[PDB]
């Protein structure tokens, strides 16, 4: 039983020629958002076909949208789809369709324009956003390193995803999501000062009644534990002692048989 | 047995219970804070009745010492 | 990528062109190049300006996307937003998604394929199972 996700609740709109377009996410209980996507078409095109050949813009699971030169006085849809790491049948959930047109009767609000801020150098390329009166860096790119930082700033300045060239390492605070991945050492460490390196099944532990894998070290008894099976039939291994419940078999019948000569027996 | 602790910096701190389990020559147990403490051990043998339980009066060390971080 | 840009490349000159050909492995055989062709720019040189109109970039205050020109129309392959820095690369297929992606705010990175590393220092291996068909191992 896999929830999809909630699609955003509300749409607004704000325009300058420019439209931005942001929609809030609530979601409880329900399959994590990963991704965002629009899709506007006209709303002519809409009655000819549905959202069919309907240009669509995506972003990387951010709440606003910006268009720039949105057709003036022409009729449009919208609609807004989370996207989550479920499978194909329920991966991708659509809000409900919302018409707009460019109007001389809309009001222009040109404050999300000077909101935010990015500009080009010859140093660096540098995204900031408007705060009060200062800005805060958004995401960096260095010339003399290929350092990236993305992410708004900590208060401590600790960047959320980090990279480095020069050390040839990847840095990245949080979770990595892959299909796969491929790799010569899984050296799992200790980063935080109380974490427990572990390889497991996600949402199994120690000693417990689910069916996955745990394998790592237990730094509250500090040694090393495991367990492979369902809640009865299940090999687990602590430190102290090992207890496998299922039957177990060693080596192969006629493991130490003649190969030259076979056995046999006669009254 | 059962091992307490007790952060010495701070002038009053509760006990705290860590590690639960036999006596042993050696006793090696984490998942602590950083600050300095104090520590205490106590035995408890179960009499024949199951209920009652005959503790020990609890022997702490004189040294106190920083968690090894 | 399979093709590549050079811009303002000298004319009346002569020029060698090699394409190389890394591919994991051992670091005999980590390379492979391609033949040597050797190029000049010259009135005898045919030009084609077809090559101008696929490609696009879009640099703006709200965010940096990359475009490209399919079916008459413009097509994102990647955005950089300005505001949050979120992130995402690749084509999108079918309905719009983004094999890479970056998510500052929920401190996620999510990839639609496979990541390559010599080494990889993580607390928590967790061995999730995405599709819901595929038995993690």
């Amino acid at each position: 039983n896999f929830v999809p996700p909630a699609a955003p609740i509300n749409i607004v709109f704000k325009a300058a020629y420019d439209l931005r377009v942001q929609w809030d996410w609530n979601r409880g209980a329900g399959a994590n958002v990963r991704e965002f996507v629009l899709s506007y078409i006209d709303s002519a095109e809409f009655v000819r076909t549905g959202w069919t050949k309907a240009q669509k813009i995506n972003v990387g699971a951010a709440q606003s949208a910006t268009i720039i030169s949105f057709p003036w006085k022409v009729e449009h849809k919208f609609k807004v789809s989370s996207i989550a790491w479920g499978p194909d049948a329920q991966d991708v959930t659509d809000s409900a369709v919302q018409t707009f047109i460019l109007n001389e009767s809309t009001p222009l609000d040109n404050s999300f324009v000077n909101e935010t801020g990015i500009e080009v150098n010859y140093a660096y390329i540098k995204g900031k956003i408007k705060d009060g009166s200062t800005w805060k860096q958004t995401f960096l790119i260095d010339a003399a390193t290929g350092a990236i930082n993305i992410g708004l700033l900590d208060a401590e300045g600790k960047a959320p995803i980090s990279f480095d060239p020069v050390k040839k390492i990847v840095n990245v605070d949080g979770s990595v999501i892959t299909k796969t991945i491929n790799a010569a050492n899984f050296v799992m460490t200790n980063l935080t000062g109380q974490d427990n390196p572990a390889i497991y099944t996600q949402g199994k532990t120690w000693g417990d009644t689910k069916s996955g894998i745990w394998m790592g070290m237990d730094n509250v008894t500090a040694k090393p534990k495991l367990d492979i099976g369902n809640a009865t039939q299940y090999i687990r291994y602590d430190g102290n002692i090992l207890r496998i419940s299922s039957e177990v078999v060693i080596g192969t019948p006629n493991g130490d048989i003649d190969i030259q000569t076979g056995i046999q027996g006669k009254q | 047995c059962t091992i307490e602790l007790k952060d010495n910096s701070n002038a009053n701190n509760p006990w705290v219970k860590y590690y639960v389990g036999a006596l042993m020559p050696t006793i090696m147990f984490g998942g602590v804070p950083i600050g300095s403490y104090k520590v205490r051990i106590s035995g408890q043998i179960s009499l024949p009745d199951g209920v009652t339980i005959d503790s020990s009066g609890y022997y702490e060390y004189p040294n106190v010492f920083e968690v090894r971080y």
